[PDB]
């Protein structure tokens, strides 16, 4: 199953996000920190 | 092919492009001398001179 899994994974590399995807997307560490910025700013976090 | 870069390149990527496959010689090479192409040659003029 993992084996399985991770070859799938890698045929669609979309599954992984915005980041790890590729092609102008930036680091776990740079999304990690963006969505802690987005988490403390309203107006980005919940609907408004 | 990755159209990626400003120019087209040939990398070994997870995402398949459709090769087709030409042949140019096969294995049956009729005897010798027997000029084919893509041969490199000399072109000489007299009896060998």
């Amino acid at each position: 199953n993992a084996n399985v899994v991770v070859r799938l994974l890698i045929r669609r590399p979309e599954c992984f996000g915005p980041a790890l995807r590729g092609e102008g997307g930036n680091g776990l560490l740079a999304a990690m920190e963006e969505a802690i910025k987005i988490a403390e700013d309203p107006s980005r976090d919940g609907p408004s | 092919l990755s159209y990626g870069n400003g120019s087209l390149h040939v990398d070994a990527a997870f995402q398949q492009t459709l090769w087709s496959v030409a042949p140019i010689s096969s294995g049956s090479e009729a005897a010798q001398g027997y000029l084919i192409g893509g041969d490199v040659l000399r072109l000489l003029h007299g009896h060998m001179d």
